[PDB]
């Protein structure tokens, strides 16, 4: 179902908050996001990991120069946070990213794992910044 | 700290002449000049133009942000 | 506070650039 | 859902500071931060 996937998308407001924090090669791997590639089609994604470009772009007010090794079944590249959108999977994007997976072959993530993992993004933003977190983000 | 909006004794309105009466003192004009040139007649509505002091300049250096 | 999008403001594609 | 607003001493942006939490700003980092304006009914004669 589209709606129970949505849960766990990543949209550009939320991604805004964590641009410094510690442990997001943890709690962003495993979610889900809608990257614009451009003419309204849009692709869904795999997060693999996080890597950094070496091109600095500002977001509306902040400004991070961070990648996202994204791969939708087979083809990878390097993204971009600005490209993202806060469009919901729609069902035609759905059964597209359904059939890539199975193209792939990659085994489609089981419900309990997603059911587990959007907490992970909940716990995170009530996080209390009591430890010396502040000071890189700073720097 | 800015230019009061009416003359304490008299009541005329003063507050919109601060900006003329800097223009005329500038241009060429002296004080005694400029009052009766703006159309101050009484005495008790000059020391508005004479005695006032610009205090907001000072205040208005303190930009909170950029 | 989670998501004020109310649309959006105008996503980038990539292609485009 | 209110976490408490701050604005910082010399950036003068906003951050979000809870209970329990050291009083920096977000970038920089000073020790200085005043409130925001309340949202209440603020209504003055002009007398
Ligand atoms: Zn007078
Ligand atoms: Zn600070």
């Amino acid at each position: 179902l589209p709606e129970e996937l949505n849960r766990v998308r990543l949209s550009r407001h939320k991604l805004e908050r964590w641009c410094h924090m510690p442990f997001f090669a943890k709690t962003v791997t495993g979610c889900f996001v809608r990257i614009g590639i451009g003419k309204p089609v849009y692709r869904v994604a795999e997060i693999t990991g996080v890597v950094e470009t070496a091109k600095v772009y500002q977001l509306g007010g902040t400004r991070t120069n961070k990648g996202l090794q994204l791969r939708h079944g087979n083809d990878q590249r390097v993204f971009r946070l600005e490209f993202v959108s806060n469009q919901e999977f729609t069902e035609s994007e759905f059964m597209k990213w359904k059939e890539a997976m199975f193209s792939a072959g990659m085994q489609l993530p089981t419900l309990d794992e997603i059911n587990k993992k959007e907490l992970s993004i909940k716990e995170a933003l009530n996080y209390k910044f009591n430890d010396q977190d502040i000071e890189e983000i700073v720097k | 700290m800015i230019i009061p909006v009416r003359c304490f004794t008299c009541g005329k309105i003063v507050g919109n002449k601060w900006e003329a009466y800097l223009g005329l003192l500038q241009a060429e004009y002296t004080e005694g000049d400029a009052l009766d040139a703006l159309g101050l007649k009484r005495y008790c509505c000059r020391r508005m133009l004479l005695a006032h002091v610009d205090l907001i300049e000072k205040l208005l250096n303190y930009a909170p942000l950029e | 506070t989670s998501t004020y999008g109310r649309y959006g403001s105008q996503t980038p594609m990539y292609g485009s650039g | 859902q209110q976490p408490m607003i701050y604005i910082c001493g010399e950036c003068h942006t906003e951050n979000e500071i809870k209970s329990r939490d050291p009083i920096r700003c977000r970038e920089c980092g000073y020790r200085i931060m005043y409130k925001k304006r309340t949202k209440r009914l603020v209504v003055f004669d002009a007398r």
